[PDB]
C-alpha cells in the first residue's frame, strides 16, 4: 500500500523547490521581540486596540480552520508524495500562525478585552459565513474547488485583517508586531503560489470544456466573497475613516489570487489602487 | 527586443503572451543552447531561498555567462511578489549590478494590464534614446 | 464546526509543554555536515555499507507511514484543540525524518546501490508485515489501539535500525550521521512520551473491563511484532556479529515503550543488558 | 524519608509507588507550598526545554527556595529519559552542584525492576553515614 519516499527521485520540481523554502523559512512567534511594541500599544486610541483585536481573533479562526480542515482535505488529491510531504508543512505552519495571534494577546492586551472580541467574532454574521462557504468546499467532492477555496481564502480573504498592522507600520506603530504578520505572509504567498501550481496542474487532466466550468466558478466564488468581505470590512472598520483603503487593498490581492491560480485579473486599476504607504509597508 | 525566462508555472510566459511583443524564451531544460543577435530587454523572475539567495535561476546565468549574450543587454524587468518584503524582484538589481544595466521595472506574478501598459510604453521610449 | 484556538485557554499544560518542545526543537538534515561523513563511509567494508542502506530504506518506509497515515490518524480522536495542533508538529516531523534518509543516501552513497536496497526492502517478509500489522490498527476504530501501535513504532521497533549509527559512534565513524539520528531520537522520545501520556488519558474515560482487554492486546501486540523483529534483526544482520546486541538494545527500548503507556517493564534484566558504549553513544 | 515531584503523566509517582519506601510529593499545584522536618533525598524527573528552559521543575525551585527545606537535603536522585543525550537527568547534577550535595542515582521514566532494586539498596546504604 504505502511506498518508501525517495527525495532523490523528484517527478515535479516545484515540489522540492516549495518544500526547501518553506522549511528553511521556519519562524516561531517566540523569536519576534513583540515586548518591544508596549509602548506603542499605549498610545493606540480604544477604537484602535478594539480593532486590532477583533482583526486577530478573526484571523484565528481561519487559520485553525486551514491547520484542521484546509491542507489536510488537499492531501488525498496530492499528484505526488513529496506533494504529501509539503502539505504536511504547510498544515503544521497554519497552526504556527495561529498560535502567534494568541502570542501577540498575551504580551500587549488583557484577558478581558480579549475574550471580548472573540465573542464579538463568534456572533459575526460575515465571519461565519465566510467560514461555512470556504469549508463546505473542503467538504465537498470536488478536488479543484477545494484548491480554489483554499487560495482564495490566503491569497484574498486575510487581507482585510492584514491591512491593520501594515498600516501602523507606515505610521511607526507596532513595528515587531508588523515583522510579524510579515513572516505569515511571507508563508502565504508560497501557499497560495503552490496550491494555485497544483490547481492548474491538474486543469491539464480534463476537458476543455470542464476548464470554462471551473474558470466561471471562481469568478463566481470570487464575487460570493468579495461582497460578503465587503460586509466584514464596513463591520469591522465602522468606527475608522479607513474603510475604503481597506476594500482597494482587497481588490489588489484579489487579482493575485486569481493569477496564481491562472486566471486574469477582475478588477480595474481605479477599483485596486491601494494607498502607497500600504505597499511600502509589504515591500521596504 | 526582449528576452526572459519562466518556469513551469509559466507567470512570466503568461505575461509576455500578454505583452504581445515578439520575445524569444530561455529554455526551462538546463543544457539548452540558447543565443541571440538583436540587443535586447531581459525580464527575469525572483527566486531567493533562503541564506546564500539564489535569486536569479540557473538557466539566466547560464544564458549570462555567453558573452555574446551578455553584450548585447541593455536593461531587465523583475518579476515576482510583494509579500517577499526587500527581496521583492530581488533578481532584477542582481544582475543590473554585476551587468552594469539599469534596473527598469518591476511587477507581480504575470502582471496587471497596467504592468502591460507600462512596459509597451516604458520600453518604446527606452529604445528611441 | 471549527473554534478559535487559544493558547492563554490551555486545557492541559502538557500540550503547551510539548508544543514548546518539539517546535523549538526544529531542526533539518540541511543543519547537519552529512559532507563530513564521506572518509569514514569509505572505510566501511562493502557488508557494512550494505547494511547501512538496508537499515535505512527500512527506517524510511516506516517514517513514511506514520507521516501519511500514522499521525493524521491520531486527530479525530484529540482530547483539546492544542493536541491537534501539536499532532500537526508531529506529522510534518516524521516527513523531515523521511527526507533525512534520502540526504544521507545523496551525500554517501551509489545510486544503483540504494535502488537495490530499496528493493531488498520491498521484498523483505518481516518488514512488510510489520508496515502491515501497524497499519492495520492505524486504519481500524479503535482509537486507543492507534496510539499503542503508534508507541511500539517509534519507541521500540525503530531502535533495531537505530543501533546501528550508535554502534558507528562508538567506534568513531559517521559522527555527523550519529548526530543526525540523534536529533531524530530526540523528536521520538517526546513523540512516545506525549502519544503515551494521552493513551493514558483517554483510558480514564472507559471500564475497567476495557482496560484490561486493552492492556492484554497491548503485551500480545508487543510479542507478535517482537518476535517479527528478531526475525528481521536476523535477516539483517546476517552478515555480522552483531544481532545478540541488536535484540538486547531492542528489549531495552520495549521496556521504554511499555512505560510510556503506563506499563510495567517487562524484559528482564539480562535480555536489556545493553553494551555500555552503545548507552554512552546515547547519552554522552 | 523521601521526598518527590510528578507531573500529571505520573512517571516519577508510579516509580515510588513500586519503591515501597515511605515518601512525600511535592504538589502539583503551584500555589502549595510544603515542609519537611526529617533528612531526605529528592527524586526529581528533568524537564530541561519547553517548560522553563531549566531542568528543575518550578514546583522544585520553590521547595529548594525555603531555607528550612534546603538544610535538609541530603542526596538526589535524577529521572529522565537517555535518548535526550548529554541533558539525560540533568536535573539531578543542578541540585546537586547547587546546593552541595551528592548526586546518588539517574533512572528512566517509572524506573525498571534492577533501578527499584539499586535504590533499595542504595537508600538504605545511604542512611548509614
Ligand atoms: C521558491 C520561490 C522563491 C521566490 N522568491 C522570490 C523573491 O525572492 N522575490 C520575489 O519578488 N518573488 C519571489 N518568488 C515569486 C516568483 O518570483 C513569482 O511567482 C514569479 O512570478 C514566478 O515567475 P515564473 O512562473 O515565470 O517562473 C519566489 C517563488 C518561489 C517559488
Ligand atoms: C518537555 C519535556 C522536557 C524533558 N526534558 C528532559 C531532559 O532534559 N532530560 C531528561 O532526562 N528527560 C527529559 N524529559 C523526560 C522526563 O523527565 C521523563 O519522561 C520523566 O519520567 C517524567 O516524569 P514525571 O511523569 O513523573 O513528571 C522531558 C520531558 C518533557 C515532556
Ligand atoms: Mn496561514
Ligand atoms: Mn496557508
Ligand atoms: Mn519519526
Ligand atoms: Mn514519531
Amino acid at each position: 500500500r504505502i511506498s518508501a519516499i525517495n527525495w532523490n527521485k523528484i517527478s515535479d520540481d516545484k515540489d522540492l523547490e516549495v518544500w526547501n523554502r518553506l522549511t528553511s523559512n521556519f519562524w516561531l512567534p517566540e523569536k519576534v521581540p513583540l515586548s518591544n511594541d508596549i509602548p506603542a500599544w499605549q498610545t493606540l486610541t480604544v477604537v484602535e486596540q478594539q480593532l486590532t483585536m477583533r482583526v486577530f481573533t478573526g484571523l484565528t479562526l481561519l487559520d485553525t480552520l486551514q491547520n484542521v480542515i484546509g491542507a489536510p482535505s488537499l492531501m488525498p488529491d496530492a499528484l505526488t508524495p513529496h506533494e504529501e510531504a509539503v502539505l504536511s508543512n504547510i498544515s503544521f505552519m497554519e497552526a504556527v500562525h495561529a498560535r502567534s495571534y494568541s502570542s501577540i494577546f498575551s504580551t500587549l492586551c488583557q484577558t478581558k478585552d480579549v475574550d471580548a472580541a472573540y465573542a464579538w467574532s463568534e456572533e459575526n454574521a460575515p465571519l461565519q459565513r465566510k467560514a461555512q462557504i470556504i469549508q463546505q468546499h473542503y467538504r465537498g467532492d470536488d478536488p479543484l474547488k477545494k484548491k480554489i477555496a483554499s487560495v482564495f481564502l490566503e491569497s484574498f480573504l486575510f487581507y482585510s485583517g492584514f491591512w491593520l498592522p501594515m498600516y501602523f507600520s507606515s505610521r511607526g506603530k507596532l513595528t515587531n508586531t508588523a515583522d510579524l504578520i510579515r513572516l505569515i505572509i511571507r508563508d502565504e504567498a508560497v501557499h497560495g503560489y503552490y496550491i494555485g501550481y497544483k490547481y492548474q496542474k491538474n486543469m491539464e487532466k480534463i476537458s476543455l470544456g470542464q476548464r470554462e466550468e471551473l474558470k466561471s466558478f471562481a469568478f463566481d466564488l470570487l464575487l460570493e466573497l468579495y461582497d460578503n468581505e465587503l460586509q466584514y470590512t464596513d463591520e469591522l472598520y465602522a468606527e475608522t475613516p479607513w474603510a475604503d483603503d481597506v476594500k482597494a487593498f482587497l481588490c489588489y490581492n484579489a487579482n493575485k489570487a486569481l493569477m496564481n491560480l491562472g486566471y486574469e485579473p477582475l478588477f480595474p486599476a481605479e477599483m485596486a489602487e491601494v494607498n502607497p504607504a500600504i505597499l511600502a509597508a509589504l515591500s521596504p | 527586443q526582449l528576452v526572459y525566462f519562466s518556469s513551469s508555472s509559466e507567470n512570466t510566459q503568461r505575461f509576455i503572451e500578454r505583452l504581445g511583443l515578439p520575445a524569444v524564451r530561455i529554455p526551462l531544460n538546463e543544457r539548452e543552447r540558447i543565443q541571440v543577435d538583436e540587443p535586447y530587454i531581459l525580464i527575469v523572475p525572483s527566486y531567493g531561498g533562503g541564506g546564500t539567495a539564489g535569486a536569479v535561476p540557473r538557466q539566466v546565468i547560464r544564458f549570462l555567462n555567453d558573452e555574446h549574450n551578455r553584450a548585447l543587454l541593455r536593461g531587465v524587468i523583475a518579476s515576482g511578489n510583494r509579500n517577499f518584503g526587500e527581496a521583492y524582484g530581488r533578481a532584477g538589481d542582481v544582475i543590473a549590478r554585476k551587468c552594469g544595466v539599469p534596473w527598469l521595472y518591476r511587477f507581480e506574478l504575470m502582471g496587471t494590464q497596467s504592468d502591460i501598459e507600462n512596459v509597451r510604453k516604458g520600453v518604446t521610449e527606452f529604445w528611441q534614446r
